[PDB]
RNA sequence: AGAGGGCGUGAAACCGUUAAGAGGUAAACGGGUGGGGUCCGCGCAGUCCGCCCGGAGGAUUCAACCCGGCGGCGGGUCCGGCCGUGUCGGCGGCCCGGCGGAUCUUUCCCGCGCGGGGGACCGUCCCCCGACCGGCGACCGGCCGCCGCCGGGCGCAUUUCCA
RNA sequence: UACCCACCCGACCCGUCUUGAAACACGGACCAAGGAGUCUAACACGUGCGCGAGUCGGGGGCUCGCACGAAAGCCGCCGUG
RNA sequence: CUGGAGCGUCGGGCCCAUACCCGGCCGUCGCCGGCAGUCGAGAGUGGACGGGAGCGGCGGGGGCGGCGCGCGCGCGCGCCCGCCCCCGGAGCCCCGCGGACGCUACGCCGCGACGAGUAGGAGGGCCGCUGCGGUGAGCCUUGAAGCCUAGGGCGCGGGCCCG
C-alpha cells in the first residue's frame, strides 16, 4: 500500500519533469523558426529588390497587413460613427492601441475615424516591445497580466499557441488564428509620448499627428512605452 | 389627476366623513356591559330558559 | 412605519422628491376622476375603455335574491359527497350509484366542464346544462331536476 | 477617460433569500455548500429558487405533477418542487409518486402517502441524490396569477384584449366611448 | 513601558483634518459638523477651486489601521468589571476605555483587574 | 440542533454585546468571548470551557457531558488543575485532544488557560 | 449662597475686564508649511516585551512509573436490556382505542316519518408478540481502549519556583 | 487633529426662481428656542409571512373586579358573506 | 520690447492639468469566485482484482512537438523465496484518517475591473432625536442630564468616542 503509492505517486511526478521539460523544449525550438523565418523574410525582401535593381526594374513590396493604431484624443466632444468604430477597436479610453488586421472593411474603417488615431506598419521589436512589456490578457474577461506562459496555453493551446513567442508570428504574419490572438490580448495601455507630440489635431502628412504614419509610428512607439 | 393605470375610484369623502366618524373604542366595555346584561336577566328569572321563550 | 420611509431620506433635500421646476403644487390636473372627455382623455380612452356613455336597459329597483344561481362543474362532484361514498361502489356489483344533492352542498345549477369518472350518478340539481346532461348520460346514469 | 455606459453594469439578480426565516437561510446554506461544488448544474437552479419569492415560485397543483411524471421515461424518478404541491380536487386515480418540496399542503400530503409514495424536504433531498441524479424540477405557472391578465399592451389598443381594472363589473362598468361601436367606436 | 501590541504598524492617514461646514465660519448659527451642501449655484458642491473638501469615500482610511489608537488597542468602551474579561483573550490586539460615567471607587476596582490580567487601560490614572 | 440555535441567537442575546466596533459574547464557556459557531457555549453539544479556579489559584476546564443534555444541573461537568503551568496546559491538551472532544478550541482553551494562570502570580513591581 | 427672596441648571447672540499674538490693501475662506503657546505623553535610559535554549547561582516536591479511588471520553460485542424509523406477523386493542365520514341497519333501544341513543362499515389512531432494517445523541448495563482529578506510593543526574 | 500667529498658492455670498446669478434680481442684522409631506379610505404593483380551491373577520358569542386587560384564549361560529 | 520681447516659415530644449503609465491607498460590480475542512497548477483519471509473465515496456513524427518518458516498476531489506507491513504516527507543500488562527456561513479572501452630478430613485447608514416590550447580577450621592472646556483620539461623516 505505502511503497505501492510512494511510487504511483512519485511516477505522477516525474512524468511531469518529463512534460514541462518536453513543453520547454517545444517552446525553446518553435523559437528558432520565430528567428529563421523572422530573418529569411527580411532578406527575401532585400534579395528580390537587389534583384530587381540589377536589371532596369523595379518592386513595389508586399502592402502592409498589421498596423498597430494609437487613438491619441480624448473622449468628449465626439461624434457618433467615430465613437462606434473606437469601440469596435477596443480604444475606448484615450490613447491606448490595438493590433488591427489591414484589410479593406478595416482600412475604411479607419478613413472614417482618422482624425483622432494615429497608425503606422509596426515593426518586430515595436511587437516585441509591446507584447512583452505591455501585454496584459483577457482571461474569464479580466485584464491580468502575461507573466507565465501557461496563461497563454491556456486560452490559445487550441491554436497551436503556447507561449509568448508564439504569439508574436500570430500578430506580424497574421496568420489563422489573428483574430483570436489579438482577443485574448487586451488593448495595450500607452503612457504619454515622452518628448511630446507635434499636433494632436492634424494630419502628420500636415505636420500634425493623426491617422496613417507609414512605418514612422515606430518613433511613436519607443516614446510610449 | 390619474397616471397609468388604477381604477377609477370613486372615494365619498367630499361631505365631511371627518365631523362624524364613529370609533369604535367602546367595543370590549360594550361587549361587558352586554355580559352583566345576558348574566343579570338569567340570575334574576332563575328557572327559565336563559335565552328567551 | 414612520422610520422605514423615504420622507427621512429626504431631509436636506430641498425640494423632497418633488422637483424644483414645477414644484409640488396643490392640484394641477383638477380634483379626482375630473376631466376625463377633456384633457385626460388619454388616460380614460386607452386605459379604460368603454367608460363614457350609456349602454343597456334598467332593471330598476333589482334584487339578487330573485337570480341567485350558483353553479358547479361535474369537474367536482367527486368532492361534493365523502369520497368514501365514492370507493364504496365502483365496485359493490348492483349499479347503487350514489344521490348526489347539488343543492344541500349549495348550487343553483349543475354544468358541463371537465372529465367525468367512469362511474354511474344520480345528480339531483336545479337548472342543469346540456352538457352536464349528456356527460352524466354517457357515463351512466341520470339527472333528476329539484324544485 | 474611458467610454463605457455604467447604466447597467450592475447586474439585478437576487444572492441571498430576502426573508429572515431560518430554516430557508439554512438549507440556503447547505447549497451555497453544494452548488459550489459539485458539477451538477441542478442544485445551482435549485439554489437560485430557494432564493426567489413567493410570487415567483408559484405553487404546484398536484394533477400537474402527475401529467409532468405521466409521461415516457419520467418513472421511478422523483419530483423536485422549489415552492408548494396542492391538491386537485379535481383528480383520483394518484399514482404512487416521490416529492420534495419546502411545503406541501396538509390534504395533498394525506393523498401522497395514502397511494404509498413517499413526501421529501429539500435536506433530505441532497442526501438521497447531492447531484440531483434521477429527479425532475417543475414549477407552477407563473403566468398564473389574476394579476397577468391585467398586463401587456392595454385596454384601449386595437385588437390587444387585456384585462382592465374596474371598480365593479356589470352592464353599466365599462360598455360604452370605445367598446359598442355604435357609441363612438370600438377597440 | 505599557503592554506593548501584538503588532504596531504604520498608522497613515490621508487627511488629517476636520471638514467643516460651508460658511460655519462666519454665521454662528451654523455648526462645524458637515452638512452637505445643495446650493444650485453653490461653489463648494460643483468642486471648485480653492474652497472647502467634500468629504467622499475614497478618502478614507486603511482596513488594517482603520479605527486604530496611536498606541495600537482600538478601544472597547469597558463600562464595569464583568465587561473586561471579555477582553482577555483579545488583550494584545485592542484595549479598555474605562466608562465617563464609572464611580471612582469601581473606577479603580476596574484598573487594578486589568494589570493583574494585561489588559491596558487608556484612562487608568483618571478619577482618584 | 446546534446549527438552528445559532440562528434564533445570532443576534437577539443576553450574553451578546456590539459596541464600538467589536462584537461579544459573555456566556459562560465559550473561550475567547466571540460571536461565533466554534466558539460559542451552550448552542452546541461538546463543549471545553476554561475559567479561574474560585480559590485564587489554579484553572478550572468544564467539559459538557452530552450524556444527557436538557439537563443543565449534571448535564455539564468541571474539574480543577493546580499543577505547574506546564503539567497544566498538557492536561488540558490531553483532555481535549486524545478524547476527540472537539479538536477546534485544542489550542484557544490552551491560550485561555495560559492566560488565566498569568493573572494569577506576583502582579506588579 | 459660583442655591440669596423673579433664588435649581444656567447656553448663544451679546456684552464685562485679565493674558498672548497680531494688525496700511475690510474682514472672513481653501491648499501648503513655519514660530509660539496652552495643555497632553514622557524619560531623571523608553531601551519595549513574550518563547525556547545554554551557562552560573539559589529554592520546594515532582513529574516518568506503578497501586487504591473517583470522574470523563471514545469503541465496539447492539452482548444484555430500554428506545424509536421503515417492513412483516398477529386482527391481537378493534366492545376492555378514540374520532371523522351525507358509509349502513328504523333486524336494535329511548323519545317524539323525524330527533336522541345504541348496533354494523371505511378511513384513521393502540396492545401482543414474532421477523428484517435505519441501530438512529435515546439510553442503560457490562467488557474494553484512552484521558483527567483525587489519594497512595517513588527523595532526586529527576520535575518544578526564583533571580 | 484643534488656538494664536506667520507665510506661499487658491478664492465673489448663501438660498432661490432661473437658457444664464457675485448680480446694478429677490429673502437673509445676530442669537436662541418653535417650524413644513402628516393620518384615514380606496385602489394598484412590489415584497414578507400563514393556510391553500380556500382563506379569512367581523360583527357577534362563550371565558373579568383587568393590575397586566380595555389584552389573550376559544366558537356545528367558521360561514349567514 | 526695436539687428527687437514686432511679423512669416522652421529647429532643438524645456514648463505644466483632476488627461495617460507605474505604484500607493479608500469606494462599487463581477467573477455561474474561493474559501463550511481537501491536492493540485497549458492536468491529460484513479482504483480494484484476477490469470500470465519481466527488464517489459507502447521499439508511433527535423516533429521540431503537443500522449507518454528518463528519479526507479523491482526493490532495499528479510534471503532463488517473502515482503513491498500500522500516520495515534509520513513527520509533514499534500496528506482524501481530522481539520484556519479564519468559519458573526448575511463571516472572511483574491482576482480583475471600474466609482463628473443638478431633479429623481434606489441602497446603505454600532448616523442622530423622543416613547414602549425585551435584555444588558448596565451605570448613579464614591455624583446623572445638561452644561462648559487653545484636555487624547476615532470615522470618509451623521457623529462618535475619551481629558
Ligand atoms: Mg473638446
Ligand atoms: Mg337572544
Ligand atoms: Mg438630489
Ligand atoms: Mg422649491
Ligand atoms: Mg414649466
Ligand atoms: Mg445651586
Ligand atoms: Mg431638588
Ligand atoms: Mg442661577
Ligand atoms: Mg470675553
Ligand atoms: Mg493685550
Ligand atoms: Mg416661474
Ligand atoms: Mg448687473
Ligand atoms: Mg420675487
Ligand atoms: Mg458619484
Amino acid at each position: 500500500n505505502f511503497a505501492e503509492l510512494k511510487i504511483k505517486r512519485l511516477r505522477k511526478k516525474f512524468a511531469q519533469k518529463m512534460l514541462r521539460k518536453a513543453r520547454r523544449k517545444l517552446i525553446y525550438e518553435k523559437a528558432k523558426h520565430y528567428h529563421k523565418e523572422y530573418r529569411q523574410m527580411y532578406r527575401t525582401e532585400i534579395r528580390m529588390a537587389r534583384m530587381a535593381r540589377k536589371a532596369g526594374n523595379f518592386y513595389v513590396p508586399a502592402e502592409p497587413k498589421l498596423a498597430f493604431v494609437i487613438r491619441i484624443r480624448g473622449i468628449n466632444g465626439v461624434s457618433p460613427k467615430v465613437r462606434k468604430v473606437l469601440q469596435l477597436l477596443r480604444l475606448r479610453q484615450i490613447f491606448n492601441g490595438t493590433f488591427v488586421k489591414l484589410n479593406k472593411a478595416s482600412i475604411n474603417m479607419l478613413r472614417i475615424v482618422e482624425p483622432y488615431i494615429a497608425w503606422g506598419y509596426p515593426n518586430l521589436k515595436s511587437v516585441n516591445e509591446l507584447i512583452y512589456k505591455r501585454g496584459y490578457g483577457k482571461i474569464n474577461k479580466k485584464r491580468i497580466a502575461l507573466t507565465d506562459n501557461a496563461l497563454i496555453a491556456r486560452s490559445l493551446g487550441k491554436y497551436g499557441i503556447i507561449c509568448m513567442e508564439d504569439l508574436i508570428h500570430e500578430i506580424y504574419t497574421v496568420g489563422k488564428r489573428f483574430k483570436e490572438a489579438n482577443n485574448f490580448l487586451w488593448p495595450f495601455k500607452l503612457s504619454s509620448p515622452r518628448g511630446g507630440m507635434k499636433k494632436k489635431t492634424t494630419h502628420f502628412v500636415e505636420g500634425g499627428d493623426a491617422g496613417n504614419r507609414e512605418d514612422q509610428i515606430n518613433r511613436l512607439i519607443r516614446r510610449m512605452n | 389627476a390619474p397616471s397609468r393605470n388604477g381604477m377609477i375610484l370613486k372615494p365619498h369623502f367630499h361631505k365631511d366623513w371627518q365631523r362624524r366618524v364613529a370609533t369604535w373604542f367602546n367595543q370590549p366595555a360594550r361587549k361587558i356591559r352586554r355580559r352583566k346584561a345576558r348574566q343579570a336577566k338569567a340570575r334574576r328569572i332563575a328557572p327559565r330558559p336563559a335565552s328567551g321563550p | 412605519p414612520s422610520r422605514l420611509r423615504k420622507t427621512r431620506k429626504l431631509r436636506g433635500h430641498v425640494s423632497h422628491g418633488h422637483g424644483r421646476i414645477g414644484k409640488h403644487r396643490k392640484h394641477p390636473g383638477g380634483r379626482g376622476n375630473a376631466g376625463g372627455m377633456h384633457h385626460h382623455r388619454i388616460n380614460f380612452d386607452k386605459y379604460h375603455p368603454g367608460y363614457f356613455g350609456k349602454v343597456g336597459m334598467r332593471h330598476y329597483h333589482l334584487k339578487r335574491n330573485q337570480s341567485f344561481c350558483p353553479t358547479v362543474n361535474l369537474d367536482k362532484l367527486w368532492t361534493l359527497v365523502s369520497e368514501q361514498t365514492r370507493i364504496n361502489a365502483a365496485k359493490n356489483k348492483t349499479g347503487a350509484a350514489p344521490i348526489i344533492d347539488v343543492v344541500r352542498s349549495g348550487y343553483y345549477k349543475v354544468l358541463g366542464k371537465g372529465k367525468l369518472p367512469k362511474q354511474p350518478v344520480i345528480v339531483k340539481a336545479k337548472f342543469f346544462s346540456r352538457r352536464a346532461e349528456e356527460k352524466i348520460k354517457g357515463v351512466g346514469g341520470a339527472c333528476v331536476l329539484v324544485a | 477617460g474611458v467610454d463605457i455606459r455604467h447604466n447597467k453594469d450592475r447586474k439585478v439578480r437576487r444572492k441571498e433569500p430576502k426573508s429572515q426565516d431560518i430554516y430557508l437561510r439554512l438549507l440556503v446554506k447547505l447549497y451555497r455548500f453544494l452548488a459550489r461544488r459539485t458539477n451538477s448544474t441542478f442544485n445551482q437552479v435549485v439554489l437560485k429558487r430557494l432564493f426567489m419569492s413567493r410570487t415567483n415560485r408559484p405553487p404546484l397543483s398536484l394533477s400537474r405533477m402527475i401529467r409532468k411524471m405521466k409521461l415516457p421515461g419520467r418513472e421511478g424518478k422523483t419530483a423536485v418542487v422549489v415552492g408548494t404541491i396542492t391538491d386537485d380536487v379535481r383528480v383520483q386515480e394518484v399514482p404512487k409518486l416521490k416529492v420534495c418540496a419546502l411545503r406541501v399542503s396538509s390534504r395533498a400530503r394525506s393523498r401522497i402517502l395514502k397511494a404509498g409514495g413517499k413526501i421529501l424536504t429539500f435536506d433530505q433531498l441532497a442526501l438521497d441524490s447531492p447531484k440531483g441524479c434521477g429527479t425532475v424540477l417543475l414549477s407552477g405557472p407563473r403566468k398564473g396569477r389574476e394579476v397577468y391578465r391585467h398586463f401587456g399592451k392595454a385596454p384601449g389598443t386595437p385588437h390587444s384584449h387585456t384585462k382592465p381594472y374596474v371598480r365593479s363589473k356589470g352592464r353599466k362598468f365599462e360598455r360604452a366611448r370605445g367598446r359598442r361601436a355604435s357609441r363612438g367606436y370600438k377597440n | 513601558a505599557a503592554l506593548r501590541p501584538l503588532v504596531k504598524p504604520k498608522i497613515v492617514k490621508k487627511r488629517t483634518k476636520k471638514f467643516i461646514r460651508h460658511q460655519s465660519d462666519r454665521y454662528v448659527k451654523i455648526k462645524r459638523n458637515w452638512r452637505k451642501p445643495r446650493g444650485i449655484d453653490n461653489r463648494v458642491r460643483r468642486r471648485f477651486k480653492g474652497q472647502i473638501l467634500m468629504p467622499n469615500i475614497g478618502y478614507g482610511s486603511n482596513k488594517k489601521t482603520k479605527h486604530m489608537l496611536p498606541s495600537g488597542f482600538r478601544k472597547f468602551l469597558v463600562h464595569n468589571v464583568k465587561e473586561l474579561e471579555v477582553l482577555l483573550m483579545c488583550n494584545k490586539s485592542y484595549c479598555a476605555e474605562i466608562a465617563h460615567n464609572v464611580s471612582s471607587k469601581n473606577r479603580k476596582a476596574i484598573v487594578e483587574r486589568a494589570a493583574q490580567l494585561a489588559i491596558r487601560v487608556t484612562n487608568p490614572n483618571a478619577r482618584l | 440542533s446546534a446549527h438552528l440555535q445559532w440562528m434564533v441567537v445570532r443576534n437577539c442575546s443576553s450574553f451578546l454585546i456590539k459596541r464600538n466596533k467589536q462584537t461579544y459574547s459573555t456566556e459562560p464557556n465559550n473561550l475567547k468571548a466571540r460571536n461565533s459557531f466554534r466558539y460559542n457555549g451552550l448552542i452546541h453539544h461538546k463543549t471545553v470551557g476554561v475559567e479561574p479556579a474560585a480559590d485564587g489559584k489554579g484553572v478550572v476546564v468544564v467539559i459538557k457531558r452530552r450524556s444527557g443534555q436538557r439537563k443543565p444541573a449534571t448535564s455539564y461537568v468541571r474539574t480543577t488543575i493546580n499543577k505547574n503551568a506546564r503539567a497544566t496546559l498538557s492536561s488540558i491538551r490531553h483532555m481535549i485532544r486524545k478524547n476527540k472532544y472537539r479538536p477546534d478550541l485544542r489550542m484557544a482553551a490552551i491560550r485561555r488557560a495560559s492566560a488565566i494562570l498569568r493573572s494569577q502570580k506576583p502582579v506588579m513591581v
